[PDB]
DNA sequence: CATGTAGTCTAATTAGACTGCATG
DNA sequence: CATGTAGTCTAATTAGACTGCATG
C-alpha cells in the first residue's frame, strides 16, 4: 500500500539497463567477482531485499565450471537473507541460460528449495528460472517438453533479454514504480 | 546445577566410523549417530563394529533439510569429502566444482541446515577434514563457504606415519598444540606384528595404492622379517592408523580392500585430540 | 613333587593347533619343535606364539641324530596330508605315492623318538587323518602304527561336521566326547554381530570355497540384511575353535586363509584329547 | 661291534625272506640243510609284529625288489617301507650279544626319488655291485661291514640307466653275486659234503 | 543315497608395477 | 625438489562350474 524503492543485489550479471525500464546515487549493487566477497562485505553493502545471479548465456566465455555460478550464488544468497525479525519481504534470483547439464540441474533444485520453472519465446530461446516470488511460480505459462528444449539446445549450440522482462515484472507491487 | 547430555552427531561420509569409535573412547555418552555413506564395505564395518548404533541414511545428497532438523538437534556435524578430484597426487583430478570434488558442498549445505542460527545460543561443534595437498584455488574456495580458516595438524606427531591434513572447524583448542601420551605409538616399531624389525622410526603418508607402504620413490620395505625385506601388512596399518587391531578384518575383504578403506580414513589419535574438549560439554561415563 | 614342562615334536605343524591348545590348557611347554613348509603356516605360528615354536623344515631333512639331539621328546603329534588319501580327489595317488608316502615319515621319525626300552617315562602320541580314504589306506596306517584309530567327529563339540581318524596312546582318547560349557555348538555363535545363521551346523570345511556351500546346489548359510552370504574367515575361525583373527597376519587373502583352516584339527576335539595331559606336566 | 667267535659254537642261520625266495641259493652256498628254518613270506600286508615273534627269532632278515619285469604289482616304494616295518618287528632286544643282520636288495627298478627315501629310511646310502666282461647290479642296503667296506667296480649312474633300460626291454640275478652273501658264512653253521 | 583336509578348467575381477606435476 | 586420502594398464588370482567315485 505504502511501499520503499528497492534495493538488488545482482551478480554475474549487468540488469540495471532492464531494471528500470521496468520503472525501477543507485541502489544497485553489482559485484566485479565473487571468490573474495566475505559475509561481511555483502552486508556492508545496503541490505538487498531481492538478490539476483544467473549465468553467462551459450558462449565460450567461461573461466569457470557452470556450477561455480550457482555455489557461488547460494553462498552469497545466504549472506543477503535478512534474520527472521525482518518484516519487509525479501526473494531470491537466480537463472541459467541452459548452461547447466542434467546432473548439474539436479543439484541446483536440491541446493535451491524449488523446482525451476521454464519460460520459452515464441518465434525460439528457452530460460529456467528457480525463485520463491509466488507469482512466477503459480503464473500459467505454456509447459514444454524437456527433449524438446535441448533439442533447441543443441540447435542454439550449433550456431555458437526481453523473457526475463516478464518474470520481473510481478515485482511491481511490492516497491516504488516509477 | 543443569548435568550434561549425551552428544548427538551427524556424521558425512563417515567412512569406517573413526568419529564414533573416537568419542567412546573418550568415554562420551552418544545418543544417536547418524551417518551418510554409500560404500558397502564401509558401512559393513560400521554395523559390525559398533553393533547397529549407527544410523546409516545413505547418500548424503538424499539428505534434506527437513530431515536434519527432525533429526536434529545435532550436537556435533563432522565429515571429509572425498579428495581424490582435490588432491595433486591425481594428474586427471576433476577440480572442485566438477566429479567427486563438488559433494564438499553437500557438507557445506548441511552444516549451515544443522546450525542453530539467530536466537539459539546452544553448544554446536563441527569439524571438516580434507588433505594439504590440494590445489592453491580450491583451499580458499572451501574456507571461503566454510568462512574459516583450517588448522594443519600432521599425525607424524602422534603416530608412526606422516598424514598432512587440513581441519576447519570450531572445536576448542583446534590450534592448540599436540601432545604425546601415553597410548600414542610413536614408532614404527611398536606397530610391528612379533618377529619383525622396523627399518624407520615413521612411514610416508599412507593412500590406498599399494605403494604408499614403499619408503621412496626408489621402491622400499619398511620392515625386515626373516631373511628378507617385507611389506608393512594391513593389521600393521591399523595399528599406525590408532585403529583396534582387526578393527577392518571384516566381510573377507583382502588387504588391498582394506588398505582402500584405512588409506582414506582419518588418524585416530589426530581425531582423539581434537574431540578431547568435548568432555566437557557432554555427558560422560 | 615335581611336574616338569612338556617337550613337543609336532609334524606337519600347519598353524600350530598343537602349541595353542596345550598353553590354553595351562601346560607349561618347554620345547615346541614343529615340521612345516608352507610359509603362510610358519608365519602364523612364528606371529601368534612369539617366537616360541623351533622351525626345523622339511620333514624329510630330519635324521634320527636330529631326533636325539633336539629331545627327549614328551609328546608327538602330527597329520600328514590328506589329498592323495582322500576319496574327494579323483586324481588322488594313493598311500606309497605323491605327498600320501609323507605319512611314513611321521611313523619313522615317530619310531626315532620313543625311549628306548627299559625306560618308564610317560611318553605320548597322536596322529590325525582323514575319515573318508580308501579301506586299504587305513588298513596300511594302521599296521604301520600298530594301533587302531578312534573316529572322532567336531559335530558334537562344534558346529561343524568334521569326521577325522586318530591314532595314538594319550590317556581316554575312546572315552566319550561331551561338549563342555564353553563350546559354542551351533553357527549362530559364531557370527559376527547382525548376522543370521540359516543352518544349525556347516558341512565340512575344505580349502575349496565350494565347501561353504551347502548340498549338490551351492547354498549360503548365512543371513545378512535379508540377503544371502557366504562365511566370513571371522566365522570360520570360530567355527574351527582358534581365536578370532587368528589367521589375520602376512597379508593373506580369505582364501589362502581358508586354505590354513581346512587342512587344520578343529581346536575343541584336539582340548579333550589333550586335555589328561595336564596331570603329566607342570601346569600355568 | 659285530665280534667272531670260535667256529663250534656257531648255529644255522635263521633266515627270514621277503618278497623273494633265497633259499635255492642259501644252501647253494651251505646255509641250510640238505632237505627240508628259513621263513619266507610274499605278501606281508597283513602280518602283525605277533605273527614275527612267533615265528622264531631270526638272524637274518632279508628283502628285495622284483626284478625288471611285468612282476611289480605293488608301488615300488611298498617293498621298501613294509620291509622297515617287518625289519623292526624282528630285530632282538638290545640285551643278547648275538649277530642280527638285514639286507634290502634292489634290482635297479627304484627311482631317484624312491631311492633318497630308502637311504633315508634304512639310515645309509647304498653300495652298487657289478658284473663284468657290464652285465649286471644291484644296489644293497646292509649292516653287514664287508658290504660297505669292500671296493667294488665304480660305476656312474649313466650306465646302471642303460643297463636297466634293456634289461626291462628284453625280458633272477647271477651266481658271481656269492659276495652279497659270502660274507656271512663266517657267523654261521656251514653246511657242505 | 549324499558326502568329501581336491583338482582342473574358464571368465571375471583384482593385484602389483607405471604415469603425472603442483606446491610449500 | 621430495611428496602424494590416484588413476591407468596387464600379468596374476579368484569365483564358479564341472570332474570323480569309494565308502558307510
Ligand atoms: N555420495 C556420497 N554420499 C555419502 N558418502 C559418500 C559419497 N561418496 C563417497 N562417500 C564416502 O565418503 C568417504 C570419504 S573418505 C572419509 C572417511 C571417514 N572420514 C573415516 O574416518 O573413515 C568414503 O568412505 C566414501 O565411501
Ligand atoms: N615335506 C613336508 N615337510 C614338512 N611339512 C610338510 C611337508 N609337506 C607338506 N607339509 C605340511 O604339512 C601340513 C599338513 S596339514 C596338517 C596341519 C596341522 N595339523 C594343523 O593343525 O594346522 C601342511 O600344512 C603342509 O604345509
Amino acid at each position: 500500500w505504502r511501499r520503499q524503492p528497492v534495493r538488488v543485489l545482482s551478480l554475474f550479471e549487468d540488469i540495471k539497463k532492464e531494471l528500470t525500464s521496468l520503472g525501477f546515487p543507485g541502489q544497485l549493487k553489482h559485484v566485479v567477482d565473487v571468490t573474495d566477497t566475505v559475509r561481511k562485505d555483502v552486508e556492508e553493502w545496503g541490505p538487498f531485499d531481492l538478490v539476483y545471479g544467473a549465468t553467462p548465456p551459450l558462449g565460450h566465455t567461461c573461466d569457470r565450471p557452470p556450477s561455480w555460478y550457482l555455489f557461488q550464488f547460494h553462498r552469497l544468497l545466504q549472506y543477503a537473507r535478512p534474520k527472521p525479525g525482518s518484516p519487509r519481504p525479501f526473494f531470491w534470483m537466480f537463472v541459467d541460460n541452459l548452461v547447466l547439464n542434467k546432473e548439474d540441474l539436479d543439484v541446483a533444485s536440491r541446493f535451491l528449495e524449488m523446482e525451476p520453472v521454464t519460460i520459452p519465446d515464441v518465434h525460439q530461446n528457452a530460460v529456467r528460472v528457480w525463485s520463491n516470488i509466488p507469482a512466477i511460480r503459480s503464473r500459467h505459462w505454456a509447459l514444454v517438453s524437456e527433449e524438446e528444449l535441448s533439442l533447441l539446445a543443441q540447435n542454439k549450440q550449433s550456431s555458437k533479454t526481453k523473457l526475463v522482462k516478464n518474470c520481473f515484472l510481478p515485482l511491481r507491487e511490492y516497491f516504488k514504480y516509477f | 546445577a543443569e548435568k550434561r547430555k549425551p552428544i548427538r552427531v551427524l556424521s558425512l561420509f563417515d567412512g569406517i566410523a573413526t568419529g564414533l569409535l573416537v568419542l567412546k573412547d573418550l568415554g562420551i555418552q552418544v545418543d544417536r549417530y547418524i551417518a551418510s555413506e554409500v560404500c558397502e564395505d564401509s558401512i559393513t564395518v560400521g554395523m559390525v563394529r559398533h553393533q547397529g548404533k549407527i544410523m546409516y541414511v545413505g547418500d548424503v545428497r538424499s539428505v534434506t533439510q527437513k530431515h536434519i532438523q527432525e533429526w536434529g538437534p545435532f550436537d556435533l556435524v563432522i565429515g571429509g569429502s572425498p579428495c581424490n578430484d582435490l588432491s595433486i597426487v591425481n594428474p586427471a583430478r576433476k577440480g572442485l566444482y566438477e566429479g567427486t570434488g563438488r559433494l564438499f558442498f553437500e557438507f557445506y549445505r548441511l552444516l549451515h541446515d544443522a546450525r542453530p542460527k539467530e536466537g539459539d545460543d546452544r553448544p554446536f561443534f563441527w569439524l571438516f577434514e580434507n588433505v594439504v595437498a590440494m590445489g592453491v584455488s580450491d583451499k580458499r574456495d572451501i574456507s571461503r563457504f566454510l568462512e574459516s580458516n583450517p588448522v594443519m595438524i600432521d599425525a607424524k606427531e602422534v603416530s608412526a606415519a606422516h598424514r598432512a591434513r587440513y581441519f576447519w572447524g570450531n572445536l576448542p583448542g583446534m590450534n592448540r598444540p599436540l601432545a604425546s601420551t601415553v597410548n600414542d605409538k610413536l614408532e614404527l616399531q611398536e606397530c610391528l606384528e612379533h618377529g619383525r624389525i622396523a627399518k624407520f622410526s615413521k612411514v610416508r603418508t599412507i593412500t590406498t595404492r599399494s605403494n604408499s607402504i614403499k619408503q621412496g620413490k626408489d621402491q622400499h620395505f619398511p620392515v625386515f622379517m626373516n631373511e628378507k625385506e617385507d611389506i608393512l601388512w594391513c593389521t600393521e596399518m591399523e595399528r599406525v592408523f590408532g585403529f583396534p587391531v582387526h578393527y577392518t578384518d571384516v566381510s573377507n575383504m583382502s588387504h588391498l580392500a582394506r588398505q582402500r578403506l584405512l588409506g582414506r580414513s582419518w588418524s585416530v589419535p589426530v581425531i582423539r585430540h581434537l574431540f578431547a574438549p568435548l568432555k566437557e560439554y557432554f555427558a560422560c561415563v
